[PDB]
RNA sequence: UGGAGAGUUUGAUCCUGGCUCAGGGUGAACGCUGGCGGCGUGCCUAAGACAUGCAAGUCGUGCGGGCCGCGGGAUUUUACUCCGUGGUCAGCGGCGGACGGGUGAGUAACGCGUGGGUGACCUACCCGGAAGAGGGGGACAACCCGGGGAAACUCGGGCUAAUCCCCCAUGUGGACCCGCCCCUUGGGGUGUGUCCAAAGGGCUUUGCCCGCUUCCGGAUGGGCCCGCGUCCCAUCAGCUAGUUGGUGGGGUAAUGGCCCACCAAGGCGACGACGGGUAGCCGGUCUGAGAGGAUGGCCGGCCACAGGGGCACUGAGACACGGGCCCCACUCCUACGGGAGGCAGCAGUUAGGAAUCUUCCGCAAUGGGCGCAAGCCUGACGGAGCGACGCCGCUUGGAGGAAGAAGCCCUUCGGGGUGUAAACUCCUGAACCCGGGACGAAACCCCCGACGAGGGGACUGACGGUACCGGGGUAAUAGCGCCGGCCAACUCCGUGCCAGCAGCCGCGGUAAUACGGAGGGCGCGAGCGUUACCCGGAUUCACUGGGCGUAAAGGGCGUGUAGGCGGCCUGGGGCGUCCCAUGUGAAAGA
């Protein structure tokens, strides 16, 4: 089956394209702690109909660009910039973590 | 190959008469009779407490040297028998009175392993007709071991052959004494042999 | 040291040089077609356009462009022709087009 | 093209056969698609020679042929004889 | 069915903590030693360089020739020419040369492993099904004649056949534009329009066989995409312009910045981007009680490479080890202009190296390629040869034989040891000689039948005159390590912190079970030791399974970012977690 991953938007700033960013948990593999891990995934939008803060489920596809694998499926609810939020510092944290 | 050399050697210093030299190591000497030491300069000089390995030792030699069988061919049936189902030791005993060279001398076809042995590589003995020369050979239950008809003749089958007109025969085995052919019936219990040597100490030898 | 089927180094160059040929023509024509298409064209334009079309499924027969990379170049080129064609007046000719 | 044929198995003077279905372009002890049964030339068991004969039916129908060895030992155990 | 610990810090103790040994293992090498056979396995280093021979062909049932022969014909004249046949050579045309074989350089990546997608695709030969093969035309080698080159070879001119090439037709069908219907990414179906087929050969010759063309399918092989898994350094922290996405093109069997034009400003990174080091990955192998650690030789699977670096052509498939082109290095031929070449195929030579084999027999078996077949080719393979390199089996005798020979060692001078050990008595008869002597091989093929099914028949063994059977028949090899403790085994001489030993603690300064020799003893035995490397013991990286007041170890203190963690009750969801079915988990291995 085509693997169908679910995520929130977190970028829409690109032309008939979202990034998705998609967590995922488990036990690890030695030491049993449940751990979380997550990846942004480039999915198409042909109508530029997402946008920020949507949860959205995630299809495998046909190659559409280098790097655009998915396509966005379906919208499960609207808001989630707290998430969105979430992200965003972990990634403005970066710019004192430096040399 | 197998030991050869000096021997009611060790019908002494195992400390107890094995029989190794079949009719002589029967009447006054296994030597063991005449001298019942360790051999050398230093034989009968007062002894040591010995060490726990010293001792494991000494009772693993002690059961080799008694079926002749070498320490890599012992040391292989032993493993094989630990990864057998069962209790260890026992089945251990039960493999190594499985050889042939041995059963054939179980039977007094011969009057020592040693001497049973020579029978088994020179041709003289068969196992259910067809003709057996590895001393190594597992008989297994319901075998027949016979002499040789060709064999028949020798002057050393018909003096022993004769010597068991009368003697009995372990429970495991039978003889059928003119027909000079015997069967291993099953392999025999611990309670069966009367073996100089405590088996679970040999398993412990090989647990270091 | 020489062996005979260095006899397969002399066909190839043959087959190169047959395959070649095929090819060329077939841009030169299909290039003619599109052109008077973007001119605004009956007969002329389709004319040509069927002449290349042939050729192509002519050299699909061999070994020269086999398959549907023959289907791939007929379709570019029955499409463009039409477009073009459109983009200005004249219908005509009903040569290859399913009007 | 795919063969019904026979792998060297056993060892050196115990030449051991199985019967098998491969890709022609494959080695001979290489990756077989299927086992379908296995021969011993010298016949030093009662039971030398064996072929699952539904499923050699089966490739056949397939397309599939077999060495002139394969088909040998294929009809004495009658792949091929009808009715 | 599974888990042992010991020595060593002190005058003594307890604890911490490192070192060291006992076990298994190896593609090993080295020393002393060395009898027989079976099955395995043998360049780990320079992916350095290679002489010579073999390692990929085959088809005359696709076609026309050259050269050396034989036979028959036209004429009754021997010039000239028609037909048939055998050699032998290449050519044109087909199929194979993309498989089989080698190697691990590169590669930390969709390369591998695993599970999935392909509505985004291809697949020669094989199998099943539907429908075809009617006309015409052309050329280039061979061959012949020129010219250039020293050689490799090369340029021109002329003739010709075909299953070589083109045109036209027939359109079962299939391709594409457009439209409509179903289905849902480019899958089916359908209507007009356009476009596209073919090859002949053999006969036991009107009836078969080997082929040809178009289509749908099957089978087998593969391409591309995705999720998850895949070493070390953060003393590498910021990386990125085809860079991230768009529209439209090209390209491909096919998706996609794969490539290109134009627009936008994006993408990635502490969950470690970028950079540096190292490495082919897996099935499995070894070790371990297990968790785990280490490993990827041989055998099997996937990858990559074929002196180094680019590129494409042909083709179902290649960007091709024994095909092509250019650049670089290197070797050889050279008339100095130019050429030739590529063992990481099998043997074998050399070089590096502690170290790694025969320039062997056979296509008899299995497998592969071409052929309708007979057959031809196959260093794939099946065997033999050399290495105790590994595993297993077996020999060097068996039973008698003294209160006990000799010699050699001890000695409190009585004796004790080697020791039933030899001597010698009977017995058996490894080696060796004679006789016989395999399985592995029944197909293809031919004959009956019908080219089927089934029946019958013949040919064929490299190993090999080997294995195995029978007959005869000789007492016929033993070495290496160790004896202070750990660790099994002690005495005499020699020697005097010397000579030397030593894994670790430590032995030697005139009485040394520790050095060297003797006798004797212990352990293994065609082996035994040594060095290296791996897991072990080491709960000494501690998930299982550790710690931090004074032993190594709490940040100098706060504030708080991300992150980790989160009270009592109820309800919804069912991601974590649990259960049942089912698919996958190749074979080999265990
Ligand atoms: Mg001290
Ligand atoms: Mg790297
Ligand atoms: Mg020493
Ligand atoms: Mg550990
Ligand atoms: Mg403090
Ligand atoms: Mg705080």
């Amino acid at each position: 089956p085509k693997k169908v991953l679910t995520g929130v938007v977190v970028s829409d700033k690109m032309q008939k394209t979202v990034t998705v960013l998609v967590e995922r948990q488990f036990p690890h593999p030695l030491y049993g702690k449940v751990i979380k891990r997550s990846k942004k995934y480039l999915a198409h939008d042909p109508e530029e109909k997402y946008k920020l803060g949507d949860v959205v489920e995630i299809i495998e596809s046909r190659p559409i660009s280098k790097r655009k694998r998915f396509r966005v499926l379906r919208l499960v609810e609207s808001g989630r910039m707290d998430l969105v939020e979430k992200y965003l510092i972990r990634r403005q944290n970066y710019e004192s973590l430096s040399k | 190959g197998r030991y050869i050399g000096p021997v009611c050697r060790l019908c002494r210093r195992e400390g107890v008469k094995l029989y190794l030299k079949g009719e002589r190591c029967y009447s006054p000497k296994c030597a063991m009779e005449r001298r019942p030491y360790p051999p050398g300069q230093h034989g009968q000089k007062r002894a040591r407490r010995p060490s726990d390995y010293a001792v494991r030792l000494r009772e693993k030699q002690k059961l080799r040297r008694i079926y002749g069988i070498s320490e890599r061919q012992f040391r292989n049936l032993f493993e094989e028998a630990s990864k057998k189902k069962g209790v260890t030791g026992s089945v251990f005993l039960g493999l190594l009175e499985s050889r042939l060279d041995n059963v054939v001398y179980r039977l007094g076809f011969a009057v020592s392993r040693r001497q049973a042995r020579q029978l088994v590589r020179h041709g003289h003995i068969t196992v259910n007709g067809r003709r057996v020369d590895l001393p190594s050979y597992r008989v297994r239950p319901g075998d027949e071991i016979a002499v040789a008809e060709k064999s028949r003749n020798l002057e050393l089958i018909r003096q022993n052959l004769e010597a068991m007109k009368g003697r009995k025969v372990g429970p495991w085995l039978s003889l059928d004494v003119e027909g000079m052919k015997g069967k291993f019936l099953r392999l025999p219990d611990r309670e069966d042999l009367a073996l100089p040597v405590n088996e679970q100490l040999v398993i412990e030898f090989y647990s270091r | 040291r020489n062996l005979s089927a260095l006899k397969r180094h002399r066909q190839s160059l043959k087959r190169r040089l047959r395959n070649k040929a095929k090819k060329s023509a077939i841009k030169t024509l299909s290039k003619k077609a599109i052109q008077l298409a973007q001119e605004g064209k009956a007969e002329e334009a389709l004319k040509i356009m069927r002449k290349a079309e042939s050729l192509i499924d002519k050299a699909a027969k061999g070994s020269t462009l086999h398959k549907n990379a023959a289907a791939r170049r007929k379709s570019r080129l029955m499409r463009k022709v039409r477009q073009l064609l459109e983009a200005a007046g004249a219908p005509l000719i009903g040569g290859g087009l399913s009007a | 093209m795919v063969k019904i044929r026979l792998a060297r198995f056993g060892s050196k003077h115990n030449p051991h056969y199985r019967i098998v279905v491969t890709d022609a372009r494959r080695k001979r002890d290489g990756k077989y698609i299927e086992k379908i049964g296995y021969y011993d030339p010298r016949k030093t068991t009662p039971d030398w020679l064996k072929v699952d004969v539904e499923r050699a039916r089966y490739w056949l129908s397939v397309g599939a042929q077999p060495t002139d060895t394969a088909r040998r030992l294929l009809r004495q155990a009658g792949v091929f004889r009808q009715e």
